[PDB]
């Protein structure tokens, strides 16, 4: 019936601004992670325990796992676009 | 920023946005036809959320794994 459409579209509405505010989250959180990389950097002049972790994460960042989890929401965001 | 992380959120931040307003365009805006054209926005939204929450995951598991690679 119409009513159920309608309260099926409103739910599926807010389901998806939910989603958006999420990310939009997700993404400013990103700043600490930011921050984080860079203390990292600067444990790493003297420690080499760092250092390894440091070229892990550049590793995983440019052709590892993060890069490939990065392409991967990159990708369907670009899919949604997309479709519109 | 050593991991080039200014390029990477700012390119996916970019997407977001894009897709945000879009999406907001679309949705603010015989009796057969009308049930059926509303049967197939809900089909599409679903999907949307669908991919929308895929998307949020990954983005999830990256920050999850990059924290948990600079602590061990």
């Amino acid at each position: 019936g119409i009513v159920s459409q309608t309260r099926n579209k409103e739910l599926l509405d807010k389901k998806i601004r939910s989603e958006i505010e999420a990310i939009k989250k997700i993404i400013a959180e990103f700043d600490v992670v930011k921050e984080s990389v860079n203390e990292l950097s600067e444990k790493a002049k003297t420690d080499p325990q760092a250092a390894e972790k440091l070229n892990k994460l550049i590793e995983g960042y440019t052709y590892g796992e993060e890069r490939k989890l990065y392409d991967s929401a990159l990708s369907k965001i670009e899919k949604l676009i997309e479709t519109l | 920023d050593v991991i080039d992380l200014f390029n990477k959120l700012g390119v996916f931040q970019a997407a977001i946005l894009m897709f945000a307003y879009m999406y907001q365009a679309q949705s603010d805006l015989n009796l057969t036809t009308t049930v059926n054209n509303s049967q197939l926005e809900i089909q599409q939204m679903s999907n949307t959320l669908n991919l929308l929450t895929s998307a949020r995951s990954d983005m999830q598991s990256l920050q999850y794994r990059t924290i948990s690679g600079i602590s061990l």
